[PDB]
């Protein structure tokens, strides 16, 4: 049972390496300043932004920035998604559900990765945009973007690797009490089995943070209500910003979302 | 018919 949860486990991390490009191993090794890579170009103002265009309204210029990146990862998940055992057998709207309630937690946890105190890796690991130039955009664009950082912070002090957070995800994934699923059950069967594979992966990579697997489960939860925020804040943006447009996919994913 | 479901149809 065991060296089936480990064999799991190393499924999960290698088709989380193939379905993202850039994980937080090489994220790290951006951020450190280790890699033989030449230096991310920052961008920190509204003149190293004009500068680094190449490279990579100035807070709807951002706003859509995001747009694009976070509908790349959205496809990048769902490829994801599909290499966990069982999920493509499930019915169809359910791959949908569990994807549209999902993405999102998933977007806030893969951020992180790219994050530290004072900044995000963008294009690639190719720019670094600051925390501060984010959080100074005009409102409401500046509350909208803190909330990542905000949570980064705390959830990268778990100091988690590519391995653990390749099951984390597919736990999420697999919610079964979502709204609207049709089938339950074979859902929740899939989750039982990750999170045992979770557990294991938690015990043998943090062996002295006994705490981790209970508090991972918590962040689970807290990721509900960090997106449902999220949901908020972008109505502040939608409703009030008459030129903002929404990308199709997004559109999809945000329409009768709870 | 949604733009998820393609994705999650193409192989
Ligand atoms: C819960 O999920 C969410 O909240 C998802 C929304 C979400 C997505 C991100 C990630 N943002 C980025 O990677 C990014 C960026 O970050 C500020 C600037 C930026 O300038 C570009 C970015 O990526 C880009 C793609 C493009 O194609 C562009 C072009 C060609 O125009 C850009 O402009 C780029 C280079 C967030 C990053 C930080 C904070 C909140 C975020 C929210």
């Amino acid at each position: 049972e065991s060296a089936d949860l480990r064999a799991l486990a190393k499924h999960l991390y290698d088709s989380y390496i193939k379905s993202f490009p850039l994980t937080k191993a090489k994220a790290r090794a951006i951020l450190t300043g280790k890699t033989t890579d030449k230096s991310p170009f920052v961008i920190y103002d509204m003149n190293s932004l004009m500068m680094g265009e190449d490279k990579i309204e100035v807070a709807i210029r951002i706003f859509q920035g995001c747009q694009f990146r976070s509908v790349e990862a959205v496809q990048e998940i769902t490829e994801y998604a599909k290499s966990i055992p069982g999920f493509v057998n499930l019915d169809l709207n359910d791959q949908v559900t569990l994807l549209k309630y999902g993405v999102h937690e998933i977007i806030y946890t893969m951020l992180a990765s790219l994050m530290n105190k004072d900044g995000v890796l963008i294009s690639e690991g190719q720019g670094f945009m600051t925390r501060e130039f984010l959080k100074s955009l005009r409102k409401p664009f500046g509350d909208f973007m803190e909330p990542k950082f905000e949570f980064a912070v705390k959830f990268n002090a778990l100091e988690l690797d590519d391995s653990d957070l390749a099951i984390f995800i597919a736990v999420i994934i697999l919610s079964g009490d979502r709204p609207g699923l049709l089938n339950v059950k074979p859902i929740e069967d899939i989750q039982d089995n990750l999170l045992q594979a979770l557990e294991l992966q938690l015990k043998l990579n943090h062996p002295e943070s006994s705490q981790l697997f209970a508090k991972l489960l918590q962040k689970m939860t807290d990721l509900r209500q960090i997106v449902t925020e999220h949901v908020q804040l972008l109505q502040v943006i939608k409703k009030t910003e008459t030129d903002m447009s929404l990308h199709p996919l997004l559109q999809e994913i945000y329409k009768d979302l709870y | 018919p949604s733009l998820l479901k393609k994705l999650l149809l193409a192989p």
